[PDB]
C-alpha cells in the first residue's frame, strides 16, 4: 500500500563527520592500529544502525568516501611526508593477524 | 576572444567613476622649471636607444649598489647568476616584485626600440617592423617574463591574445591565409600603454623608497603592565612588579572560577585597574570562544590545542550560566505556578488511579531478587 | 613544584633478595604467554570484534 | 629590569 | 504645537547642568588657570525630557563573599542620584570632557523611566542583570527638585504602573509588562496573548526595563 | 670581544626586513656623499613631489582626518582606554606601595521570596496528596533496626 | 611584561653559553614587537620555573644584538636556540632544518618536551637529537 523510503539524517551525517575529526585530530602519536580501530568500530556502527539507509542516502556514501580517503591519507602521511602517488591499498585492508591495518571498506576500491 | 573581449568592456563601462577634481599640475611642467632638465628636438629612435641606455645603467647602479656582484645583467635586461648563491646571498638577491616588475618593463622597451633600429638600419622592410611589434605586443609573456611577478598582468596577457583573435581571423580572410605577415599593432599597444599607465606610480614609489636619503590579551596584559609600572616609584618597582603580575593572574584565575576576588591591602587605584583589565581580557575571552565554536562547528581546520582551549573556555562560560540559572530559579521562586503544579499532580493521581498502580515499596530487606 | 631535571643512572646494580618483591607488586609473573600473543594464521573470537 | 622592555615594546609599537 | 498630549503627560523640564572639563593630561597649574577661561564651568542648557535615562552601575563582576545572589541589587534610589544635583557623571566625547550635572525642574504627570540594560562593550553587547530594588506605591522626587521649583508642585508622591522587562539573552531576549489595572488592585503581566496575575511584591525581582509612573 | 669569542663557528635580511613589494626595506643610498648641492637636489625633488601631491591634497587629507577620526573614535586604542585609570592611579603614596600582599591568602534578600513560594506551592501539593490513600511509606528508623538485628 | 631575562649585546650571549654546566641554554633571537616572538615568550614564562632544574631562557634582541645574525642564519621573524656546554644542540623536527624551531607552537608541553629531549641528548653525548614529534604536518583537520 505504500513505500517509506528511507534517509540518513543530516544530524547523523553531521555527528559520523564529527566523530571521524575527532579520530583524526586525537590520533597525534598514536599507533595507525588503533586509528584504524576506531575509524572501523565508527563505521561498523554507523552501518548496523543504517543499514538500508546508508544504502538510500547518496550523499552519505560520498561522506563516507571522503572519510575514508581522509583515514588512509592520514596514515599514509605518517609513513612519509610525500604524497605516496598509487599507494598499495594492501596494506590499509589486510587483517591484522596478517599485519595489515585491517580496515574496513565501503568505497569502490579496485585492487 | 569575442566574449572577453566583451566582458572587459562591460566591466571598464561599469566599474568606471567619473574622474574627480584637481589642481592641474603637470609633472614635465615642473621638470622644465628646474635646472637639472634641458630640452631639444630629438629623433624618436635616439630617444629610444638612450631610455633603453639609462634604463640599463640605472638597473646596474641599483644591483651595484647591494654589492651583488654575483648577479649579472645583460643589455637585454636578463639577470642571470654567475655562481651558485649562498644562503646569506639568496636572500641578498630578493629584490622583490618591483625590481624584476621594471626590469622586465624596460625589456620590452628595449623590445620595441631595437626592432624599430633594426628596421631604420635597413636589414627589415617597413611591414616586417609592422608585423614584429604586433608579434611583441601580442606575445609579452612569452617574450618576456612579466607574469610571474604581477599576477594581475596576465590578464592583459589574455587581452592581447584575444585582440590578436580578433583581427587575424578578419585579416586573414578571402586570397590571404594563415602566415606570419599581419601587421596591425594598435590593440596590444594601447592595452600595454594602459598597464604601463597604471604601474608608474607603483615603480616610482618604489624607486623614490629605494633611493632616499587572535591576541588581544597578550598584548592589553603588556600595555596595563606599561601603564602600572611608568606609575611607579623607581625604587620600589624591582619585585612589585612581579607582585602585581602575580596578582593579575590570580584576579583573571578568581574570575574564570567565580570566586571572590579582594585582595585587602591592594590599594583601590591598583584594584581599579585590575578589575577594569579583568573586565576587558573576560570581554575579549568570551567572544574569542563563541567565535572559535563557531569556527569549530561550521567545519573549520582546527589543531587539538584549539579545540581542547575551546572545550575548556565553554565549559567555565556554561558553568557560568547554569550558576546564574540556578540563582535566577531561586530569585524567581519556582517557574511553575502553584495551581499548575496541583493541576498536573490531579492529573498524575487521576492517570494512577485509572490504572490501578500499586506503588513500589522500599527495596525489602528480604528481597528475593 | 618545578618539574625534576631528567636524568638516567644505572637502573640497576643488584638483583634478588627484595627486587623480587618489588616486581612482585608491580610486574609480577603474569601468564606471559598468549596474552601479548597474535597468532598470525588464524582468527580468535570474531573477526572484527575487538 | 621589566619595566625597560616595557619601553622598549611601547616605542615599538 | 508646544503643547500637546503626549507633552503635557509625559514632558517634563530638566536641567543640565554641563561643566566642561580640561584634557587630564595637563599640568594642575593649567588645569587651576583654565578654571578661568570661563568656558569650563556650569551652563544653563535646561531642556525638556520626554524620559529619564537611568544608567545603571557596571555588573560586580566577581561574586561578593556574602551569602547573597551573584545577581547584583541596587536600590531605585541610588540609580536615581545623577539628578540629585550634586552628583557629577563625566561625559567624554571624542577629544574633550564634560560633567553633566542634571536637576529636575518641572515633573510630569506621568514619569519615564529608561533603564539602561544593554551596552555595547568591545566585542558585543552585554545586558546588565542588575535587578532594581524599587517600592511600588511610594516615591518622594522632592529631594530631587530645587527649593524654587519644590515649592511649585504640591505632589511628588509616584506610583508605578507599567514595567517593561525584558528577560533573557540580548540577541534572543522577550518583551514582557507589569500594569497595574486600577478600579481593582491588582497587577497583571501580559506577554503577547499570556495574561498572569503577578504578586505585587515580586515585581521589583525582575530587571526592570522601562516604567511608567503616576504622580497622583 | 665579538661572537667568535666563544669558539662558536656557523652551522637586514630578516623576513621582517623584506616585503613582496619594494623588496627589502630600508634605502640604499642612505649614506653617502651628501654636501650642500644633494642636500639642494633633495629639496627640489621634495618641492617636486609636494607640488605632484597637491593635486588632490585639501580632499585627500580632509578625508584622511575623518577617516582617522572616526576609526579611533569607534574603537579606541587599549591604552586610550586604560590611560584614565592610569591617571587616576597616580594619587596613591609610596608607603602604601610597600603594603601591596602577595595571593598567599533599601535592600531586599531575594531568596527569601522564593522560599516562600516553594513553601505554599509544597503546601498545595501536600494538601491534594493527603486525599491520595494508596501511597506507601515505611518507617526508616523501624526498618534499619531490623536491619540491625539482621546481621549474622 | 617579558619577565625572562635579556642579552643586550654578544657578550651577554657568549658568556650566558658558557654559564650553564649542567642546564641547557635557551636563546630567542626576535623582537618583543613581533607576535610570534610574543607567544613563544608567553609559552617559555609558562614554563620558565617548570625546567628551572635542567635548563635556562634568555632573550636576545636582533636589532640589539645582530653579530649572530650571518653565523647563525638568523633571517626568520624568530628563531629558538638550543645550547650545551657551548655545543648546539639540533634538533629534527621534520621541518627541513634542524638548527632553530623557526615556529611559535601554542601548547607549552610541546616545548617542555622538546627541551627535556633536548637535555637527555646532551647529557648523554649525541649532538643531534630527535624530536618527540613530527611537526611537518600542523595535525588540523
Ligand atoms: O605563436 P603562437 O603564440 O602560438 O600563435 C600562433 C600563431 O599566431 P602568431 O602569428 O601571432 O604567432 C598562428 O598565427 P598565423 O601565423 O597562422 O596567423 C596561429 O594562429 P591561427 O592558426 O589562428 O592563424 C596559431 O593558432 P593555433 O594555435 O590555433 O594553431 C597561434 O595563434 P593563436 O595563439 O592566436 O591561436
Amino acid at each position: 500500500t505504500a513505500q517509506c523510503f528511507l534517509r540518513v539524517d543530516d544530524e547523523s551525517m553531521q555527528r559520523f563527520h564529527n566523530r571521524v575529526r575527532q579520530i583524526l585530530m586525537a590520533s597525534g602519536s598514536t599507533t595507525f592500529t588503533k586509528i584504524v580501530n576506531k575509524w572501523n568500530t565508527a563505521l561498523i556502527g554507523l552501518m548496523t544502525y543504517f543499514r538500508e539507509a546508508v544504502v538510500n542516502t547518496q550523499e552519505l556514501l560520498d561522506l563516507l568516501v571522503k572519510c575514508e580517503n581522509k583515514i588512509q591519507t592520514r596514515i599514509k602521511i605518517g609513513l612519509n611526508s610525500k604524497m605516496p602517488s598509487r599507494f598499495p591499498p594492501v596494506v590499509f585492508y589486510t587483517p591484522k593477524e596478517l599485519g595489515g591495518l585491517g580496515m574496513l571498506s565501503m568505497g569502490h576500491v579496485l585492487i | 576572444s569575442y566574449q572577453k573581449l566583451l566582458k572587459y568592456y562591460v566591466l571598464n563601462a561599469l566599474k568606471h567613476r567619473p574622474p574627480k577634481a584637481q589642481k592641474k599640475r603637470y609633472l614635465f611642467r615642473s621638470f622644465k622649471a628646474t635646472k637639472f632638465f634641458q630640452s631639444t628636438k630629438l629623433d624618436w629612435v635616439e630617444v629610444g636607444l638612450q631610455v633603453c641606455r639609462q634604463g640599463y645603467n640605472m638597473l646596474n647602479l641599483l644591483i651595484h649598489r647591494k654589492n651583488l656582484n654575483y648577479l649579472h645583467l645583460d643589455y637585454n635586461f636578463n639577470l642571470k647568476p654567475v655562481k651558485t648563491l649562498t644562503t646569506k646571498e639568496r636572500k641578498k638577491s630578493r629584490f622583490g616584485n618591483a625590481f624584476h616588475l621594471c626590469r622586465e618593463v624596460l625589456r620590452l622597451t628595449k623590445l620595441v626600440v631595437d626592432s624599430h633600429v633594426q628596421y631604420r638600419l635597413g636589414n627589415v622592410d617597413a611591414f616586417q617592423l609592422a608585423d614584429g611589434l604586433q608579434y611583441i605586443f601580442a606575445h609579452v609573456g612569452q617574450l618576456t617574463g612579466m607574469y610571474r611577478y604581477k599576477y594581475k598582468l596576465m590578464r592583459q596577457i589574455r587581452m592581447c591574445k584575444d585582440l590578436k583573435h580578433l583581427i587575424y581571423y578578419r585579416f586573414n580572410t578571402g586570397p590571404v591565409g594563415k602566415g606570419p605577415g599581419c601587421g596591425f599593432w594598435a590593440a596590444g599597444w594601447r592595452v600595454w600603454l594602459f598597464f604601463m599607465r597604471g604601474i608608474t606610480p607603483l615603480l616610482e614609489r618604489w624607486l623614490g623608497n629605494l633611493l632616499a636619503r587572535s591576541h588581544f590579551d597578550l598584548e592589553l596584559r603588556a600595555a596595563v603592565m606599561h601603564d602600572i609600572l611608568d606609575m611607579m616609584p623607581e625604587g620600589i618597582k624591582q619585585n612589585k612588579a612581579r607582585t602585581i603580575l602575580q596578582h593579575l593572574s590570580e584576579a583573571w584565575r578568581c574570575w574564570k572560577a567565580n570566586i571572590p576576588w579582594k585582595v585587602p591591602g591592594l590599594p583601590t587605584p591598583i584594584e581599579n585597574m585590575i578589575l577594569r583589565y579583568v573586565k576587558a581580557k573576560a570581554d575579549w575571552w568570551t567572544n574569542t570562544a563563541h567565535y572559535n565554536r563557531e569556527r569549530i562547528r561550521r567545519g573549520a581546520t582546527v589543531d587539538k590545542t584549539v579545540c581542547k582551549k575551546n572545550l575548556g573556555r565553554l565549559t567555565r562560560l556554561y558553568l557560568k550560566a547554569e550558576q546564574e540559572r540556578q540563582h535566577n530559579y531561586l530569585k524567581d521562586g519556582p517557574y511553575i505556578t502553584a495551581e499548575e503544579a496541583v493541576a498536573v499532580y490531579t492529573t498524575t493521581v487521576h492517570w494512577l488511579e485509572s490504572r490501578r498502580f500499586s506503588p513500589i515499596p522500599f527495596p525489602p530487606l528480604s528481597y528475593k531478587h | 613544584k618545578p618539574l625534576p631535571a631528567p636524568l638516567d643512572g644505572q637502573r640497576k646494580k643488584r638483583g634478588g633478595r627484595r627486587y623480587r618483591k618489588m616486581k612482585e607488586r608491580l610486574g609480577l609473573t603474569e601468564i606471559r604467554k598468549q596474552a601479548n600473543r597474535m597468532s598470525f594464521g588464524e582468527i580468535e573470537e570474531d573477526a572484527y570484534q575487538e | 629590569d621589566i619595566e625597560s622592555s616595557l619601553k622598549q615594546l611601547a616605542e615599538r609599537r | 504645537k508646544k503643547k500637546t498630549i503626549v507633552t503635557d503627560v509625559f514632558q517634563g523640564s530638566m536641567r543640565i547642568f554641563t561643566k566642561k572639563l580640561p584634557h587630564p593630561d595637563l599640568p594642575a597649574e593649567e588645569k587651576e588657570q583654565l578654571l578661568h577661561n570661563d568656558e569650563y564651568q556650569e551652563t544653563m542648557v535646561e531642556s525638556t525630557f520626554m524620559y529619564l535615562t537611568l544608567d545603571l552601575p557596571t555588573a560586580p563582576l566577581y561574586k561578593d563573599e556574602k551569602e547573597q545572589l551573584i545577581i547584583p541589587q541596587v536600590p531605585l534610589f541610588n540609580i536615581l542620584a545623577k539628578f540629585n544635583g550634586i552628583t557629577e557623571k563625566e561625559y567624554k566625547t571624542y577629544k574633550e570632557n564634560f560633567l553633566k550635572r542634571f536637576q529636575l525642574t518641572k515633573l510630569p504627570p506621568y514619569l519615564i523611566f529608561c533603564i539602561k540594560r544593554f551596552t555595547k562593550n568591545n566585542f558585543f553587547v552585554e545586558k546588565n542583570p542588575t535587578i532594581v530594588n524599587f517600592p511600588i506605591t511610594n516615591v518622594d522626587l522632592r529631594e530631587y527638585l530645587s527649593e524654587e521649583v519644590q515649592a511649585v508642585h504640591k505632589n511628588t508622591t509616584y506610583d508605578l504602573i507599567a514595567n517593561i522587562v525584558h528577560d533573557g539573552k540580548p540577541s534572543e531576549g522577550s518583551y514582557r509588562i507589569h500594569v497595574l489595572h486600577h478600579g481593582t488592585g491588582k497587577w497583571y503581566e501580559l506577554q503577547d496573548l499570556q495574561v498572569t496575575d503577578i504578586l505585587p511584591q515580586m515585581i521589583t525581582l525582575s530587571e526592570a526595563y522601562i516604567q511608567i509612573w503616576k504622580r497622583r | 670581544v665579538p661572537g667568535l669569542g666563544r669558539g662558536a663557528t656557523g652551522f637586514d635580511l630578516n623576513d621582517t626586513n623584506y616585503d613582496e613589494f619594494n623588496g627589502y626595506a630600508g634605502s640604499l643610498f642612505s649614506s653617502g656623499p651628501y654636501e650642500k648641492d644633494d642636500e639642494e637636489a633633495d629639496a627640489i625633488y621634495a618641492a617636486l613631489d609636494k607640488r605632484m601631491d597637491e593635486r588632490r591634497k585639501e580632499r585627500r587629507e580632509q578625508r584622511e582626518k575623518e577617516e582617522i577620526e572616526k576609526y579611533r573614535m569607534e574603537r579606541p586604542k587599549i591604552q586610550q582606554q586604560f590611560s584614565d585609570l592610569k591617571r587616576k592611579l597616580a594619587e596613591v603614596t609610596e608607603e602604601e606601595w610597600l603594603s601591596i600582599p602577595e595571593v598567599g591568602d533599601g535592600e531586599l534578600d531575594m531568596r527569601k521570596i522564593g522560599q516562600a513560594r516553594n513553601t505554599l506551592m509544597d503546601m498545595r501539593l501536600s494538601q491534594v496528596s493527603d486525599s491520595v490513600s494508596g501511597q506507601t511509606v515505611v518507617d526508616p528508623k523501624g526498618y534499619l533496626t531490623d536491619l540491625n538485628s539482621m546481621i549474622p | 611584561s617579558y619577565m625572562l631575562p635579556h642579552l643586550h649585546n654578544g657578550w651577554q650571549v657568549d658568556q650566558a653559553i658558557l654559564s650553564e654546566e649542567d642546564r641547557v641554554v635557551v636563546i630567542r633571537f626576535g623582537h618583543d614587537w613581533d607576535p610570534t616572538c610574543m607567544k613563544m615568550d608567553e609559552v617559555l614564562y609558562s614554563i620558565a620555573e617548570k625546567v628551572k632544574n635542567f635548563a635556562v631562557i634568555y632573550l636576545v634582541d636582533i636589532t640589539e644584538v645582530p653579530d649572530f645574525n650571518k653565523m647563525y642564519e638568523l633571517y626568520d621573524p624568530c628563531t629558538v636556540m638550543f645550547f650545551f656546554r657551548n655545543k648546539h644542540i639540533m634538533i629534527d623536527l621534520g621541518t627541513g632544518n634542524n638548527n632553530k624551531i623557526n615556529w611559535a607552537m601554542e601548547d607549552k608541553q610541546e616545548m617542555v618536551d622538546i627541551i627535556e629531549t633536548v637535555y637527555r641528548g646532551a647529557r648523554k653525548g649525541r649532538g643531534l637529537v630527535v624530536s618527540p614529534k613530527d611537526y611537518s604536518t600542523k595535525y588540523r583537520y
